[PDB]
């Protein structure tokens, strides 16, 4: 389960999300819809307290802030360098980093993790390969098998499905409903307003307030839509 | 040439300890150097070294340890520009410039007072040639514990310089190594005082540091690399600067120039 | 103290063509400094300041005119900067941090194998207290022949440094007047290198500007405040200098730092701290 | 008549618009529309040469780049450094600089004009002060005020309605009506989906490529929009 109390954040003047109160329940796939730039991908960094918010937020009788390691939050493909110098299961095996303490390194039973990972995502035979030269849909795979490797109760994407291959997204939707049938909660801040039913069992619209949230058939309307897009 | 420079290694006393020092430096920067240019703090480099002056004008001053008013003054600058963007309408690069330039002149008149302008220079470009045993041993000593503190953070280093966000959502204290790196920078740059100087210490961080980057096709082998060409750049540089009777620390940052250039054409990834 | 100041200004010649040559800097360099800092060019200002200092060393040997050396280097530094940024995954200040401190290494080299280490440490830091008389009135020249340049183009450096998308969209070449801006910078940096010499001239564009920068209302005033700030914190930096038997080129940006100090807390803008404190 | 022809731009790798091609005839407030992010404010900028784009537009038989002087833009205000030192005055005589050669200075003609399309926009008392020391509503009108002293043909505005008081939105909107009633196109880049047969008379539906375009009431439909907003794979 995740509580949220009366979530905001500010932007510099006017408010970017404005008193975010839900309870949201599992095993579910969730989907954060609304227009770009209007709450979405703020409402992820302020529950997890990446920036600084005004509200609260909580998991399981226990606060977001003091449980970091039973969630894996996977971040927009477009803020992440490129250029960088890291391989395809170095970067995989950065979601194992919080497992592991001081003076103590990776074992084998560590990088069985990750080689199990980049066969969930079909990602074996580029191990070695550096993360710029995959593409757009093959780079999402290794995010999402990083986030595998956590083995996280709590499952947080940011458009994960914006630019990439059907391939690919066939992949990493099949993985997402393995979570949900173990018994996981899914939320996804999604791109735009493609496909909503498919992949989302639970929607929550939002433009600076929740604009509605519920199970997708319901809050999924013409009315809502209207009212979170209309603006006015 | 060769021959001369393998006798003077023999029977000079500075020059051994000019190799030694220099070799040093060149391996120490580069490591560190590499995180710099990563996480783009090439700017801010070159303030805290320049902000490091004044730490260690004043500590001689006082008679305490130069790295002690290094941090100290080296910080007093990070803090002093983050307070000048928050409380007033002056940028982020203007305020690096305004504080650098201001702690450096500062640094300036308080050697003045103290030392002479000779020393100044020394500070400033090297003194390369006529190192002592004590400033030796002390180099190494603190070389050595930048390296074992990369080390031991390195995952903790790799993370937050690749992908923050990452590291914020996991919980880790992603400001402690951020100022963890800027205290191994304000080492680097007390520790440069012997061979380029408070003024070239930057060119010994990122050229090194991105000669490597395009070759590397990972963090553990771009410090190799740039450790590599950091050393390799300090032993040529003083072989020049000692054949030719020219300035030893300006000799080292045209070779750590040199293999950039050449690199930029040669290299695999250049040419792809 | 006071008092001999002025009655050596009388008698010696060197002290007042060194009082010219600073009042001439202080101005000419604050007004210019102004377009730097408002155009986000704190950091060019610092390298091309670095690139200048090879091409006068070169200038020196070969027997040509020291402002010619100084545009040839510092477009070679331009040029390497833009062609580092597209040709290559190094970022821009990065190429910008290895250009400027390669430059600054070779120009000492030049320096070195030519004139004396003297010459080298005036270069670097000053000599205020010795420009001759046809420095200084080239110093004047050079100096006045930037500010009616501003002049003439004022209404076009308005627009580019505030709202570049708007020039383009009126069809205004806004590349001719960047190149203007760093042709009038190195002139003002060679210029600079006879008072706080090369390793200060980044204080004396962009410290007075900001300075005015708290103040002004407008950028004709900007202009006229940046000016005064400087043309000021370089008379009373010669003043402590010359006096107190200290550096000259320190004592002149130390000055105009402790202007911006007491400017940060006394500006009418400055004083909506009342806004952050409730 | 303004008039594109496949016009595309890409600012890394992929295509912010695909092949755009329209013929747009006025007078008209045409409204373009569509997700943020999409293309929408890309196409004013492509259109206009402001970036580099595979294509060509034209304004009446002329070309668009050889034809500028006709052209005013009107650019989002988060583009704009409000601590800029410039009054407001100042920022609206900016306008006027295309008509004024070099070697040559504003007379009192010149400032004329200034405080007149101040007085339209209702900001005549705010003439000597500073931009910085404005709302966003006022500061949008200092910049349709910057506009107005061009006497440009076509207005192209971007995102001018985003985050300003009604009283502004009213001032605006009745001052962008007068240039429809004078005889000249205006192209506004809207930041929703708000009010749009109220201000628009024409829609341009814009997600990468051009969805639909035409009349308000014909094109303003719930399968257009669904089509653009849910990137041609809307579910029901
Ligand atoms: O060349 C002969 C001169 O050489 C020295 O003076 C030199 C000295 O080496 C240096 O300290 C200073 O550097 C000042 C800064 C040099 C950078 C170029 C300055 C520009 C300024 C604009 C006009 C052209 C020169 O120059 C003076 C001469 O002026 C000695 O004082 C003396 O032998 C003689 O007066």
């Amino acid at each position: 389960m995740i509580r949220i109390e009366n979530l905001s954040v500010s932007y510099k003047e006017t408010l970017a999300l404005k008193d975010i109160s839900l309870v949201l329940h599992g095993p579910t796939i969730t989907g954060i819809i609304g227009p770009n730039g209007a709450g979405k991908s703020t409402l992820l960094k302020g529950m997890l307290g990446i920036i600084p918010h005004q509200g609260q937020a909580f998991l399981d009788d226990k606060e977001v802030k003091k449980s970091l390691h039973r969630i894996a939050y996977v971040e927009q493909k477009i803020n992440i360098d490129y250029n960088f110098p890291i391989k395809v299961k170095e970067c995989v095996s950065l979601g194992l980093f919080p497992s592991i303490p001081l003076f103590r390194s990776l074992k084998a039973k560590h990088w069985k993790k990750v080689q199990e990972a980049l066969e969930i995502v079909g990602l074996a035979d580029y191990a070695e390969r550096q993360i710029s030269q995959l593409s757009g849909g093959q780079f999402q795979r290794v995010l999402i098998a990083r986030c595998l490797v956590q083995e996280a109760d709590y499952i947080l994407l940011d458009e994960p499905f914006a630019g990439i291959d059907s391939v690919s997204e066939e992949i990493i939707m099949n993985t997402l409903r393995d979570l949900k049938k173990a018994g996981k909660t899914v939320l996804i801040v999604h791109h735009d307003l493609s496909k909503i039913p498919h992949y989302f069992d639970q929607v929550l619209l939002v433009n600076r307030e929740v604009i509605a949230f519920g199970p997708t058939k319901e809050t999924f309307t013409e009315t809502n839509l209207k009212e979170a897009y209309g603006n006015q | 040439m060769i021959a001369e420079f393998i006798d003077g290694l023999q029977k000079f006393h500075f020059l051994q300890n000019a190799l030694i020092t220099a070799i040093v430096v060149g391996i120490v920067a580069g490591a560190v150097g590499c995180f710099i240019i990563l996480r783009g703090m090439s700017l801010m480099g070159d303030a805290i070294s320049h902000a490091v002056l004044p730490g260690v004008a004043l500590s001689f001053i006082l008679g305490l340890d130069f790295f002690i008013g290094a941090i100290v003054f080296g910080l007093l600058a990070a803090i002093i520009i983050t307070y000048i963007k928050g409380n007033s309408i002056i940028k982020s690069d203007t305020a690096i410039g305004i504080t650098s330039s201001s702690f450096l002149a500062l640094g300036i008149i308080l050697i003045g007072v103290a030392k002479s302008s000779t020393d100044l220079f020394h500070i400033l470009f090297g003194n390369i040639l006529a190192v002592q045993d004590t400033d030796m041993f002390i180099t190494m000593g603190v070389g050595a514990a930048i390296l074992l503190l990369i080390w031991i953070f390195f995952k903790q280093l790799l993370i937050t310089s690749f992908d923050e966000l990452l590291a914020k959502a996991m919980g880790m204290p992603v400001n402690f190594y951020h100022y963890l790196l800027m205290v191994l920078l304000t080492l680097v740059s007390v520790t440069a005082m012997q061979s380029v100087g408070t003024i070239l210490i930057v060119a010994m961080l990122i050229t090194p540091a991105a000669t490597a980057y395009l070759y590397a096709n990972s963090l553990k082998s771009m410090i190799f690399l740039s450790s590599t060409f950091g050393a390799t750049a300090s032993v040529l540089g003083l072989f020049i600067g000692y054949s030719f009777n020219v300035a030893a620390g300006s000799s080292i940052v045209l070779t750590a120039a040199s293999f950039f250039l050449i690199s930029f054409f040669i290299a695999p990834k250049q040419r792809y």
